[PDB]
């Protein structure tokens, strides 16, 4: 349901004390790329967890060399991250033609830098975004990117060590159809086992 | 003497709980939970530590 | 996306400096040994064992950063 | 939250993981003792700084 | 205990600190201690006395 949000936006859901099943799912899901590191295709289907995290975010097939853990690009730069202390699966996947309760935004974005200057104006240090964590670029940037190349900037307080935060945004068209990307993660023993 | 032939047994009923950086300890967990080519490196990892 | 209605009108009611009073101190640091305000194994419990384990703890015998609530000033009701 | 009143020791403690926001307590299993233990975990969204 | 989380710092409108920004943790035990009502929410300040 609704819009898929950007990349560097990515909404989690997480599943506790429930039943799942991808073939429920997965069957109306046009999968253009499936990856699982740490972990097989048949686990995710078949073992049973403690819990589940999901991530969903718009994501087209253009930057797809960038879903690598060890990549260094923008995408795994300043959007989105992975958890190197448990087992992941990425999926790419498209809207199904006949498929329509879902909606399509303007463009897909991401952000290509997101680093903080101090107040004396000549020190700058890039923030690295932890995993399955958000950049405090995601407070400044809009939910939208106009054009590539868009800049954003905020005065940050001393209490909070002073100077500023920019960034700087580019964005991709839309193609035919939308694209979209999905991360999903376990957790073993992280509460009671019970999905 | 009586303490050191019980550590020395529980040397071993200690040490089977050790990955040696596989990603779990169970073999039947590992293969359940991985493909072939990777769980050959998992099992090869606990068969040398 | 959640339910709740508005207050009355724009007379937040007037709030006062009075650290002075505030300025007390009852010490009461922890202790491990009594075993006050440690965070349980998070999934599996375990049995008349003495067991190491990391987690996320306090220091022995922290002062702490007292804060305290009082009543408002009244004359009779 | 349904909360009864007491005159005991109340621990209670709050934090954050990747998981999600964790909220522990005494009032749920240990009142005569306690302890942490899991009463809530909540769907938050950013890292609470 | 009350408490109320963010991570955005600002000052108010006479420079005061302890204004935050976009959405916020509040925890507050409530009905002489029987309710511990949480959100994660947007706070909207008011322009009176
Ligand atoms: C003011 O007064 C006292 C302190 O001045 C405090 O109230 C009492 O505190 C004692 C603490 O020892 C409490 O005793 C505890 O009782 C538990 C069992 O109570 C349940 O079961 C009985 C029937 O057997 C019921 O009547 C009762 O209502 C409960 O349902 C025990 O399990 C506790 O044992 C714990 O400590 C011992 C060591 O002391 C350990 O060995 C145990 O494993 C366990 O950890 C304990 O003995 C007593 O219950 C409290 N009274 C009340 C009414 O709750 C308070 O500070 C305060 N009391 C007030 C305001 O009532
Ligand atoms: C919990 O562990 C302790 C220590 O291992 C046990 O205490 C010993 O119990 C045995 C038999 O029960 C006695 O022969 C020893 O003398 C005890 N040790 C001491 C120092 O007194 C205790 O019994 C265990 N409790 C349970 C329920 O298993
Ligand atoms: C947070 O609030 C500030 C206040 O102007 C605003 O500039 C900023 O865009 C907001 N961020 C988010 C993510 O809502
Ligand atoms: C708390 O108790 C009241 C009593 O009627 C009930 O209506 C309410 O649903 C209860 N809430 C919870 C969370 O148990």
């Amino acid at each position: 349901s609704g819009t898929p949000p950007q990349v560097y936006n990515f909404k989690r859901l997480v599943f506790t004390n429930c039943n799942y099943n991808l073939t429920k799912l997965l069957s109306l899901f046009s999968v253009n790329d499936f990856t699982c590191s740490q972990i097989s295709p048949a686990a995710i289907a078949s073992n049973c967890y403690s819990s589940l995290i999901l991530d969903y975010f718009s994501y087209p097939l253009s930057m797809k060399s960038d879903l690598s853990v060890s990549s260094a690009g923008p995408i795994s730069q300043f959007n989105y991250k992975q958890s190197f202390s448990n087992p992941t699966c990425l999926i790419l996947a498209t809207v199904p033609h006949n498929l329509t309760t879902i909606t399509k935004p303007l463009k897909y974005s991401y952000i290509n830098k997101c680093s903080r200057l101090l107040s004396d104006d000549r020190t700058e240090v890039p923030q690295l975004v932890n995993a399955n964590q958000y950049s405090p670029c995601v407070s400044i940037v809009p939910s939208t990117v106009w054009e590539d190349g868009d800049y954003y900037r905020k005065q940050l307080s001393p209490l909070e060590g002073g100077g500023w935060l920019v960034a700087s945004g580019s964005t991709v068209a839309m193609t035919e159809q939308l694209q979209m990307g999905f991360g999903i993660t376990v957790q073993y023993g992280t509460d009671t086992n019970s999905v | 003497a009586v303490n050191n032939n019980a550590q020395a047994l529980s040397k071993l009923a200690s040490e089977l709980s050790n990955t040696f950086g596989a990603i779990s300890a169970s073999i039947g967990d590992i293969i359940q939970r991985l493909d072939p080519p990777e769980q050959d490196a998992q099992i090869d990892r606990l068969i040398n530590g | 996306v959640d339910v709740g209605p508005d207050s009355v009108k724009s007379a937040c009611i007037e709030v006062d400096i009075q650290q002075t009073f505030f300025d007390k101190t009852w010490p009461r640091p922890i202790d491990v040994s009594k075993a006050d305000g440690i965070i349980y194994p998070q999934g599996r419990t375990y049995s008349n064992i003495t067991i190491t384990y990391q987690g996320l703890f306090p220091y022995q015998g922290d002062h702490g950063d007292m804060y305290v609530y009082s009543a408002g000033h009244a004359t009779g009701t | 939250y349904n909360i009864t009143e007491d005159e005991i020791l109340e621990w209670f403690g709050i934090t954050q993981t990747a998981q999600g926001v964790h909220l522990f307590s005494s009032r749920y299993v240990d009142l005569y003792g306690g302890n942490m233990f899991q009463f809530a975990t909540l769907p938050v969204y950013d890292t609470i700084k | 205990p009350a408490f109320m989380l963010g991570s955005s710092v600002g000052n108010f409108s006479d420079g005061k600190m302890g204004r935050f920004f976009n959405h916020t943790l509040v925890l507050l035990p409530d009905g002489c201690g029987t309710l511990l009502r949480a959100f994660y929410c947007i706070l909207e300040p008011r322009s009176g006395n």
